[PDB]
């Protein structure tokens, strides 16, 4: 009943490749297409709702998620991994920013925090 | 509070500050801490304002009754002891009093008695009483001589209060000076510490620490 | 402080005075004691002002995250439960006394909560040093089936009773109305019955009145190029 | 008041008493004489609470001077010490007691003998060859136990007293500003002006 | 014994037309003993000014803390912190020591660089924000300052008039407090210039 | 120095155009025990004065005897005892105020708050307060204890300043007093439903009303209140 | 334990002019956070062109004023209707206060009138009877809010003449009764804004050679 | 506070006044002191309102989780959970709780949990500040196997007296009836119970 | 201590338990707390046994001297003398006395004098530590103008309950009947009153 | 520990610190050096609670000596004083605070300037021309306010210091057994062996 994996599962191969990151990028490649376009007075993000069954209610599955009132996110790759990242991203916007400065984080810094969470899954045990 | 009195060739110099505080709040900057008991005797106010004021005014009444009955000026020894014996009767009740009884008679010459609310009565040459007493003592002890002139002695007393007024938070406002002679006391004015400090700084070259 | 809450036909109204004091001294004459927890859940605060702001913002933050997690608009009972369990844990050391009101998919609600963690249900409530003055007005004029206009009137009258009769309360009346199926309308300085009269004299000084020893420019800019 | 010492030698009693008067933060005086002549051959030194010490001493002085005039006669040191003890013993159960400790050094002209009496504020009297009050005994008694002889001269008594004062000046934390020394013998009371 | 009145001192801040002013005395004491006449109580992090009264060790500690935090803020945000944002940082930082607080009375003053709007704020020792339009007072003579400011202040004063008003408010308040005085400093703050003036006052 | 044992709660009062109204409940509490339910705390003195007393009841009974003794004493060698030399509210008050301050100054107070309500010889309304400390004050509305916190705010809405007194009728004033007594019954834990009310009018004289009850109470809304938050049943 | 003292709030202000004197006081009486009265007179005409106020614990304040008024009456009986001069009144009040040195009147007393040369006079007392003649004196709750303002606007403290830069002080020019009343009203308006115990009404008693006159002004009631 | 729970032929009835005080001020005059921890297990609350609400909420959580796993809990089980919290946290709690419930097997049961955290199964129980005044009345007038109407009258009369003498008690008399038939709420106003 | 006095048609009856305690030890289990200050004026004593005995002895002295000069005192007069002692020495006394007496003019009268030294004329009065438990019972069961047998039963049942619940009360129930017929003492033992 | 004084002159800092160590009744030592060299041009004198004073001083000494070896560089007096302040400021909210007051006298070799820092047990730092801790300032500051000049020589600084010590010896009740005096300048630290 122990967590004995205190060592990295992502390591450098002889060629300098980080295998698990490359393989994660391959999983992203298989994922459904999503895009983003920046205008002068706005930004748009879009994706296909690839419904796994017609009996499924695809409205209940949100691929595009509000992170803060002025920030939104969309993905390609593994949906469950996205869902938990959105939960962590929403919470980190509050704990490491809003509860300190009384305002929502700017886009680049929230992105920085999400990036940090993803980096740690690339080096932690 | 800073009050002082000292004996010299020319009689007694009495010098006091003028500040009164209730906690941190400065209630008055125009308090008279020298009680003019009569034309020949002076008292200083430290400890309780009411206690010093009331009983040293009363002392003046007793000194007046003495000279009516005895047809002679009361001695400083006798005047001081009337006050010390009175406060000693009240010992324990909570009077607060630190005073110098200052006078100049024929038989005694210039005389200062430190009188105090727990019964102490001490004759002496130099006394300082109050929250700023230690600061005044420094200036006095290093510059005091018996053969000071009346002009220099008045300045020394003024300067010693200024020293305390600067450092002690509960002393300041203004300096009141008196010179006690055998023919009576002579008032030597009220001197604002604010104006006095800058004047003394420039003329004396002291207080280099302070920017002016 | 005087704070009240009053239920009505289709919602709930809360109100508060605008005086903050340190001992007998008035620190802010136009303080805002009405706090948003979520768009349609607001509370009026009394007690230690740092504690009331902190506890509202913490629960408001966790309520927002809960709303995003569940894809549902927040409920007043959730704000109440989270507030009370937090306050109970700190055994009254967080000196927050709150009147929590709002509308949600369940309906309109009005609760009070005290620093030790006890909660209360009612149609009309008051809290703070002016609560007895306020409750006197509420006990005299409250009825069942109040309209929106009657509830705003009653609530602001109850705050006025605090303003005029309680030394801990003063200045203005803030109101917030939370009606079912509508946006909550925050009415900041709804009443202003304590404007200071014009002074007898202008105290603007002649220029050069103050004695100056030194002048210098303070560099607020960053290290410059070239 | 701090240190008061007493030593009875062959033909005199020597009292040594500190000169400092401290009121809390500052030393207000460094030449205070903590003694009163009660009669021509009886001296009393004193130490205790401020005000009470002098009030008590002068009250005793007045009563012994009154006795002297009434009877045209000097009371023996023993008689004076008994009177003083009774006044202190009366004092201890009063509303507000005198907090005063005394040494009474006297020369009994009838018996031709010096006599030293130690009386504390409670009215605890003891006749001794040497005595002290407060902490003074703690530093000095080991030296007095060692060197004291009943047949000492006045000059030998003063030298032993200098050793006691030196030990006090070394090991006591307080600066008591030296001592005034007075000798009581058949010829009366006199002050040693250089010590 | 009371930590907030061991060292003594005061801060006052005021708003004017397109400007703010913040001012403080220079005394540091150990109760009755005057120790320093050069203890400045106003600090700045970019264009945001912070006055701090109270226990002097905590004044120094909080200055070092907010310098630390605003430096990291600037490196990450790539811009200087604004008064409104800083005020929330001060509040958060104080409240995180709710049950072992810094014994201080902070005062924020500055102009928002984007909107040009004058801003002042004050706090109790645990971080309750007072965001006044008119003025903020702090320290051992806060009662005296409240009295001065309430009568002397009028809105929309020009920078050089505001200087006179705040100076006379500080000076006359300090002269009625044993634990304040020993010199004074006044900052007049405009959108892109700040003037600092040392005042001449009684040294008792 | 003592502690109060058997106690009476709020006394409330106000001025109206032609006189004064005063009221107080009929309870003598023994801490949290509602011990005695038939205690009269309004004590009339002649036909022009009513003294309302709260606080310690044994001290109230002592004061009651002093007032009775005062009437006897005023009648001695006084042919005008029921005319020009009758006791005034102002005389009765000043006497009590003297006694209260003297007793506090010997560190042995009468543990009470007293309101003297009446009408003077010239028709002027008299209403003034005194307590165990000898503190005195007058106002268009006066109340003791809880009444101060809850009754005064309600009564001040009717008579907010001196100029509102001539505009206030006896019907409006009594209504305000009766409503205040209901509010105190809702909210004061040491109050009772039964109370006494006295009106002293310059035309119609002293009307003393015993055995009044708080009525028209609102409790129905209580049925709809369930739990303390989440409970629906 | 029985506490014989209480705090009824209030704030008072005495100012001595060249040939007049004013003694002002708010009319609010309080205990804790409750208002007892919005109009309870605190400043009293005591006869002989003397006005008095004893601010603090209202019962001790009423007792002292009552005793002083009586002292004026008995002074007339004992000394052939002689007018009690303001300095003599002040000394008499010291003895009244010091008489209770070990159970004090918990009040800050101020009196105002004219001295024997017709010049304005104000005297100020502590609870146990230490006293001093003064030009300007606020007492009570909001005294710390009023006195700094008066130092600045009556005595022109910290004000210097423009152009000299600290070298020449603003000269101490004499204020009229109308000017003093403006400063009194503004002191109490400001005090009302920032002190919870100050408000409701302001009653000013003005003393001149012609007698004692009263003026009343409304203050904020919150 | 005056609270009681009384077993009778068909089950059990909980009764309570509605007054909550802070000192002499009545903070709430329409309080509900009868609170539900399960469909047919309720309690009467006395002592610290924060403590008894915090405890009751935890119990309701424990019995909800019990029900998900093991089906309906007994009244004895509910009393045990209350006791565990009250006993183990006796140093930091001021709670006096009466637990009352209806099984079909056991019928009406009443358990009282005083300050110490002890448990006492009784035919009826009284508690709260106002209970002191009705020990005599309740002991003389209680019978076992009363009807519903008799038991309502017994609780109504008892709490009427508790309210009359105790300043800390007052307002409305709330009652909750627990039987096989279901859960019935009753309320009785001052004009009704005062004249009894 | 549990004590009471009750007026009825023919006069008045005083009742009391017999227990005196020092801490938890019963110092006297057969105490007589019904004490005579005049032929037909008696009292019930509660509080400090030294104080109430000292007071009663002084009252008996005052009424004996009253009788020598002015004839038989009223019950109101006896209550007034009790009050005077209790009120004027309130700081140094712990006494709770019920005064009960029979005139032919006034018939049965009862006055209660609690700790403060106030007086309260009542149809009946209860006092002592055990009285708290029977406020409810006594209020529900007292009627005016009861017969002698009904009043004895009312006191017996009341003090039976007071004894049952109060540890400070116990032993025998003593009673003293005051009527035109004279003075009757009654006693009731544990085996009698416990089974009621 | 009792008296510690500091004075910054033209080209040096002078620290004067009392020699007495008193444990209640007796003076256990009269030659105690209440100072530690933190670096070659930085000296720290200290006074406060017994045990804590030396423990703190030696702990600071070790940390500065560690810094010196690691970087092969002497920290500026300002840097050393800031480090010391933070340690005391950390200490005041601890389970058991260091009750220690310090003066840090240093010569900054970069700026060619003497520097004196006064830090109390709370972590209250001030840079001064002259400073003291405890009651020492009460007696000496009036003399220093009067006579001090920023351009004084070391010999003038020592003479002003003698006047301060004389005033202390006159008016203080405690016998602090004189002072050890040390000078901090460009050449390092040296002790004035005759004072
Ligand atoms: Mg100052
Ligand atoms: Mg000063
Ligand atoms: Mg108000
Ligand atoms: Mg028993």
């Amino acid at each position: 009943m122990t967590d004995r994996y205190s060592f990295s599962l992502t390591t450098f191969s002889p060629s300098g490749k980080l295998g698990q990151i490359d393989y994660a990028l391959t999983a992203v490649k298989q994922g459904v297409t999503s895009l983003g376009i920046k205008a002068t007075n706005g930004v748009v993000i879009a994706t296909e709702k690839k419904s796994s069954s017609p009996l499924a209610m695809s409205e209940t599955l949100s691929k595009v998620s509000l992170l803060t009132p002025d920030i939104g996110a969309v993905y390609s790759g593994m949906g469950p991994d996205y869902r938990v990242l959105v939960d962590k991203s929403r919470k980190v916007a509050h704990t490491s920013y809003k509860r300190i400065y009384g305002e929502y984080p700017p886009t680049k810094l929230l992105v920085s925090e999400v990036a940090k969470i993803m980096q740690e899954a690339t080096q932690s045990g | 509070t800073t009050t002082l009195a000292f004996r010299f060739q020319g009689g007694i110099i009495v010098a006091v500050d003028s500040r009164a505080t209730a906690g941190n709040w400065v209630a008055s900057q125009t308090v008279k801490k020298v009680i003019e008991i009569n034309p020949f005797l002076l008292g200083t106010m430290a400890g309780g304002a009411a206690d010093c004021q009331f009983w040293e005014t009363w002392l003046g009444s007793q000194c007046r009754l003495h000279e009516l009955r005895e047809k002679e000026r009361i001695s400083v020894a006798a005047a001081s002891k009337i006050l010390s014996n009175l406060v000693y009767q009240y010992k324990g009740a909570g009077l607060s009093m630190g005073t110098m009884i200052c006078g100049y008679t024929r038989k005694e010459g210039p005389t200062i008695y430190y009188v105090d609310s727990d019964g102490t009565r001490l004759k002496g040459d130099i006394f300082c009483v109050g929250s700023g007493q230690t600061f005044a003592y420094g200036v006095l002890d290093s510059n005091y001589k018996w053969d000071l002139s009346v002009e220099d002695a008045l300045y020394l007393g003024k300067r010693s209060i200024l020293a305390a007024a600067h450092r002690d938070a509960y002393s300041g406002g203004s300096v009141n000076l008196y010179h006690v002679t055998e023919d009576g006391w002579i008032y030597h004015g009220n001197h604002d510490v604010g104006e006095l400090f800058w004047k003394v700084k420039e003329e004396e070259g002291s207080f280099n620490n302070v920017i002016g | 402080t005087t704070i009240v809450g009053v239920k009505f036909n289709n919602g709930v109204v809360i109100a508060a005075d605008t005086r903050s004091t340190q001992g007998p001294i008035v620190a802010d004459k136009n303080c805002a004691k009405l706090h948003r927890i979520s768009p349609k859940i607001w509370c009026a605060a009394a007690g230690t002002a740092a504690d009331t702001e902190a506890v509202t913002q913490l629960i408001g933050s966790n309520i927002e995250l809960h709303s995003l997690y569940t894809s549902r608009e927040p409920r007043v009972v959730s704000a109440l439960q989270m507030l009370k369990q937090h306050l109970f844990k700190y055994q009254g050391h967080i000196g927050a006394y709150l009147i929590v009101a709002g509308v949600d998919p369940t309906g309109s609600h009005l609760f009070s909560i005290h620093a030790h963690g006890s909660t209360d249900v009612g149609y009309y409530l008051s809290l703070g040093s002016g609560s007895l003055a306020a409750m006197a007005v509420l006990e005299s004029h409250w009825k069942q089936d109040l309209t929106k206009e009657e509830a705003i009137k009653l609530a602001s009258d109850a705050i006025q009773a605090g303003i005029w009769n309680d030394l801990g309360s003063g200045s203005n009346v803030d109101v917030c109305v939370m009606e079912i199926g509508k946006d909550a309308e925050y009415l900041r300085n709804y009443l202003t019955p304590n404007v200071r009269e014009e002074k007898q004299k202008s105290y603007k000084f002649p220029r050069g009145t103050t004695a100056v020893l030194k002048e210098s420019i303070v560099n607020i800019c960053d290290i410059q190029e070239e | 008041m701090d240190i008061i010492l007493g030593i009875r030698v062959q033909d005199s009693v020597i009292l040594a008493s500190s000169k400092a008067v401290t009121r809390g933060i500052s030393v207000l005086k460094d030449s205070d004489d903590k003694t009163r002549q009660l009669s021509p051959h009886t001296l009393m030194s004193f130490a205790g609470e401020a005000g009470d010490t002098v009030q008590f001493a002068e009250y005793i002085q007045a009563n012994i001077q009154l006795y002297s005039i009434r009877e045209d006669y000097e009371l023996s040191p023993q008689a004076v010490s008994s009177f003083v003890r009774q006044e202190l013993a009366k004092s201890i159960r009063s509303r507000r007691p005198y907090q005063v400790n005394v040494l009474i050094g006297g020369y009994d002209k009838k018996k031709n003998k010096p006599e030293l009496y130690q009386i504390d504020y409670l009215g605890t009297k003891v006749e001794l060859p040497y005595g002290a009050h407060g902490y003074s005994g703690f530093y000095t008694f080991s030296l007095l136990d060692h060197h004291y002889r009943p047949d000492m001269t006045t000059e030998e008594g003063l030298d032993l007293l200098k050793l006691c004062v030196q030990e006090l000046e070394k090991r006591m934390p307080m600066d008591f500003k030296g001592v005034i020394v007075k000798i009581v013998d058949k010829d009366g009371i006199r002050q040693v002006d250089d010590f | 014994s009371d930590p907030s009145s061991i060292n003594g001192g005061i801060v006052v801040a005021m708003t004017g037309k397109d400007c703010v002013a913040i001012a403080c005395d220079l005394r540091l004491g150990s109760q009755s003993l005057g120790v320093s006449n050069k203890f400045e109580k106003i600090f700045h992090y970019g264009h945001v000014f912070l006055g701090i009264t109270g226990l002097a060790t905590d004044v120094t500690t909080l200055n070092e803390m907010f310098r630390y935090k605003t430096n990291l803020y600037k490196l990450k945000e790539e811009r200087a912190i604004e008064p409104e944002t800083f005020t929330q940082l001060v509040s958060s930082s104080l409240y995180e020591r709710r049950f072992g607080p810094y014994f201080v009375g902070p005062v924020v003053a500055g102009i928002n660089s984007k909107s040009g709007k004058p801003f002042i704020a004050g706090f109790d020792l645990i971080g309750c924000i007072d965001e006044a339009k008119d003025f903020i007072v702090s320290g051992t003579a806060s009662d005296q300052l409240f009295g001065m400011c309430e009568s002397l202040y009028e809105p929309n004063l020009e920078p050089e008039d505001l200087f006179e008003t705040i100076s006379q408010a500080l000076l006359n308040a300090a002269d009625r407090d044993a634990l304040s005085g020993w010199g004074a400093v006044v900052y007049i703050i405009k959108k892109d210039e700040v003037v600092k003036r040392y005042l001449k006052m009684r040294q008792d | 120095t003592q502690q109060p044992i058997v106690t009476g709660t709020s006394v409330i009062s106000m001025k109206y155009d032609n006189g004064v109204i005063i009221a107080a409940d009929n309870l003598g509490s023994y801490g949290s025990l509602l011990r005695f339910n038939g205690v009269e705390r309004l004590i009339p003195v002649g036909d022009n004065t009513v003294v309302g007393i709260s606080g310690d009841i044994s001290d109230m009974q002592h004061i009651e005897r002093l007032l009775k003794d005062l009437v006897t004493e005023n009648a001695y060698d006084n042919p005008l005892a029921d005319a020009e030399e009758a006791l005034e509210p102002s005389y009765i008050f000043e006497y009590l105020a003297t006694v209260m301050y003297q007793r506090r100054s010997k560190m042995n107070p009468l543990w009470n708050a007293i309101i003297v309500a009446g009408v003077q010889s010239n028709g002027d309304q008299f209403l003034r307060y005194v307590n165990l400390l000898g503190v005195t004050y007058s106002s268009p509305t006066l109340a003791t204890g809880f009444g101060a916190h809850m009754a005064n705010p309600l009564l001040r809405k009717v008579v907010d300043r001196e100029s509102d007194i001539p505009k206030t009728t006896v019907q409006v004033a009594e209504e305000a007093i009766v409503n205040a007594m209901r509010v105190l019954y809702y909210r004061d834990a040491r109050s009772s439903r039964n109370f006494s009310l006295a009106i002293i009018d310059k035309n119609t004289g002293l009307t003393f009303k015993k055995n009044l009850q708080v009525e028209n109470m609102k409790w129905d809304f209580a049925k709809d209140i369930k739990g303390y938050g989440t409970q629906k049943i | 334990q029985f506490n014989p003292y209480g705090d009824n709030g209030g704030t008072i202000l005495g100012i001595a002019g060249e040939d007049f004197a004013v003694l002002a006081g708010d009319t609010r009486n309080i205990t804790d956070y409750s208002i007892n009265s919005r109009y309870e007179p605190k400043v009293f005409d005591c006869g002989d062109n003397i006005v008095m106020s004893a601010n603090g614990f209202a019962a001790d304040g009423d007792a002292l004023v009552k005793r002083f008024k009586n002292s004026v009456k008995w002074y007339h009986f004992d000394h052939n209707d002689k007018k009690l001069s303001i300095n003599s009144a002040a000394r008499n009040i010291q003895h009244l206060l010091y008489g209770k040195r070990f159970f004090p009147y918990y009040v800050h007393t101020i009196i105002a009138g004219l001295d024997e040369d017709g010049k304005g006079a104000v005297y100020s007392f502590d609870p146990v009877g230490s006293y001093e003649r003064e030009q300007c004196r606020a007492g009570g709750a909001a005294a710390s809010l009023i006195m700094p303002f008066l130092d600045n606007q009556v005595n022109f403290k910290n004000q210097y003449e423009p152009g000299t830069n600290g070298k020449v002080k603003k000269p101490l020019k004499y204020l009229s009764v109308e000017e003093v009343i403006k400063l009194v009203r503004d002191s109490f308006t400001s005090a009302t804004e920032r002190h919870i115990q100050v408000g409701d009404g302001l009653e000013i008693l003005i003393v001149t050679k012609d007698g004692v006159r009263k003026e009343f002004y409304e203050l904020k009631r919150d | 506070t005056s609270i009681m729970a009384v077993t009778f032929k068909d089950g059990v009835i909980l009764g309570a006044d509605s007054r909550t005080t802070t000192g002499a001020y009545i903070a709430n005059r329409v309080t509900d002191k009868l609170t539900r921890v399960h469909d047919k297990i309720w309690c009467c609350r006395s002592g610290s309102a924060a403590d008894t609400q915090a405890i009751a909420d935890i119990v309701q959580y424990h019995l909800e989780l019990y029900t998900s796993q093991y089906g309906t809990p007994s009244t004895e089980t509910a009393a045990s959970v209350f006791k565990e919290l009250c006993y183990e946290n006796k140093d930091n709690l001021t709670a006096g709780i009466i637990v009352a419930g209806y099984d079909d097997k056991n019928k009406g049961e009443v358990y009282t949990i005083p300050l110490g955290g002890s448990v006492h199964k009784l035919p009826y129980a009284i508690a709260g500040s106002g209970s002191t005044f009705i020990y005599g009345y309740c002991d003389k007038n209680f019978r076992e196997n009363m009807s519903k109407e008799e038991t309502v009258d017994f609780i109504k009369h008892s709490l009427s007296q508790a309210i009359k003498w105790d300043g800390s008690s007052g307002g409305v008399i709330r009652m909750v009836v627990l039987t096989a038939a279901g859960v019935e709420r009753l309320i009785f106003y001052p004009d009704e119970y005062e004249q009894l």
